């Protein structure tokens, strides 16, 4: 039976998703600090305007 | 020679300032090691005290003498007889008694270590006592020091969070499912919830540790039992019955847990320890900016502008990690999509490009129709369906 | 002493291909370098 259905090797592992994890909770952690009013305000107005 | 001796003077007054507050970590990092290295039937006790140590020097000779003990002790259904189910086993007469045991005596002197700085300091807690975060990024040393002083103020609920996923990572099995049920419950709230709730999950988790190590310490071998859990399973085979008292780490006969299990929840105990301490000292630093309700630009700042005046290599590095971290963010999300083989793949590729395809126009707070809150709500929808995804796994 | 027919040396192809397990992964190497090593000659260059 596990002939048949042939799961490649072992590959079900749980490793790069949670440096995933980790590099967006960074983010979401960041876009609720400071520096980043001054950022979206170097988007506005510099960007489009 | 003079400037040299300085050099070496500064050295050691800077690493003594450091064991002065981190020979406590360093020494509870060697005894786990050591406990980890031996984790026969006698480390209950020992085990026991260090936890309740973790949760509250008074406490700081308890272990000491126990040590000692320790020392004592190791120069003095079957297959396997009561001494070496203590963790007494008699090595062969006439080669030695401290054959391998080259750590016991200096982890005596470890002890001393911790003492010697007791004694004397009162016969604060901060290695450089003129540390100033105002102009942080005016230098690249008070840079360092700010990463060193308040690197764990500033995130400390992150690094905590990294803990717990790699405890997650090298677990697998049902505590890892019920860390990352916590997990998911910490991470879908705001910090008055895990204000509230930190308290629990910390006593939860001190109380959990004993029992854990009881059952990777397991039964005595003659005592003419059978463990109940070995026969739950009506008509599958045994390998089978292994397996599911694995997956649920229960003891059995002829066990050999590995050390790692031990080494992540002891990384889980300090982190939370350094996190609690650090949780007493509340303020309002970390706290986000959006508690007053509005997405409009905050008129003033407490901090200077960085994208220009670029000086020194610091202000770059506060450009480079606040104006691309979202493109690193969303390439180690697509990666991590791309490795794996699933339906979850499948959703991560389209989560990502769906989030990519908006560039600019949406990272405008023009008031409404899909403003700042709304990339908020994108952002914690991500969230969900990665927790969701790991969850699942 | 004859050269070998090619219902043979399919079976015996077959029978050195499939013989692993889904679990170790030296298996895996083992039967490949068998099986390219079986390949290098064709039913003409090998006799019984």
């Amino acid at each position: 039976f596990s002939k048949a259905c042939a799961v490649e090797t072992k590959e079900g592992n749980i490793g790069f998703d949670v440096i995933a994890l980790s590099f967006l909770v960074f983010q979401i952690r960041i876009f609720h600090s400071w520096y980043f009013q001054h950022c979206m305000v170097e988007y506005r107005s510099e960007v489009i305007l | 020679v003079k400037k040299l001796h300085k050099l070496a003077n500064q050295t050691i007054e800077l690493l003594w300032r450091f064991f002065e507050v981190h020979i406590s970590k360093i020494v509870f990092v060697i005894i786990a090691i050591f406990i980890a290295n031996n984790i026969n039937a006698l480390y209950i006790p020992l085990v026991i005290l260090l936890s309740l140590a973790i949760c509250l020097g008074i406490f700081s000779l308890f272990m000491c003498a126990y040590l000692f003990l320790v020392a004592l002790s190791k120069m003095i259904h079957g297959n396997i007889s009561m001494p070496e189910w203590f963790g007494l086993k008699k090595e062969v007469e006439g080669t030695e008694p401290i054959y391998m045991l080259f750590g016991v005596i200096v982890s005596i002197i470890a002890l001393a270590f911790q003492s010697i700085v007791i004694y004397r300091q009162r016969h604060r807690a901060k290695v450089f006592p003129d540390f100033h975060h105002s102009h942080f990024d005016r230098s690249l040393k008070n840079a360092i020091q700010f990463l060193i002083d308040y690197g764990f103020y500033k995130f400390g609920l992150e690094i905590t969070m990294i803990a717990i996923g790699i405890d997650i990572f090298n677990r697998m099995d049902a505590l890892a499912a019920i860390q990352c049920f916590w997990l998911v419950l910490f991470a879908l709230n705001k910090r008055v919830f895990v204000r509230r709730i930190w308290v629990f999950y910390v006593i939860y988790m001190a109380i959990l540790y004993p029992l854990q190590f009881f059952s990777y310490v397991g039964l005595p071998p003659d005592s003419c039992i059978e463990y109940p859990w070995s026969y739950w399973i009506p008509s599958y085979s045994d390998d089978a019955r292994f397996n599911l008292s694995y997956l649920l780490n229960l003891s059995i006969y002829g066990v050999n847990w590995p050390s790692a299990y031990l080494i992540g929840d002891f990384f889980v105990l300090l982190l939370a320890s350094c996190q609690l301490a650090v949780f007493r000292r509340e303020g309002e630093d970390n706290d986000s900016i959006y508690n007053d309700g509005n997405f409009v630009i905050k008129p003033e700042n407490p901090q200077y502008d960085f994208i220009d005046t670029k000086k020194s290599y610091v202000d770059y590095f506060k450009s480079f990690v606040f104006h691309y971290g979202h493109w690193i963010t969303l390439m180690s999300t697509l990666a991590a999509g791309i490795a794996g083989t699933s339906l979850f793949a499948l959703g991560y590729i389209i989560f990502t490009l769906t989030m990519l395809w908006s560039g600019n126009n949406l990272y405008v707070m023009n008031s409404t129709l899909r403003s700042f809150e709304h990339t908020l709500k994108r952002w914690n929808a991500l969230l969900g369906y990665t927790l969701f995804t790991i969850t699942m796994k | 002493l004859g050269m070998i027919k090619p219902d043979q040396l399919a079976s015996l192809n077959q029978a050195l291909t499939d013989s692993y397990t889904t679990r170790d992964t030296n298996s895996i190497l083992r039967s490949r370098m068998s099986v390219s090593y079986l390949k290098g000659y064709t039913y003409e260059d090998i006799l019984i």
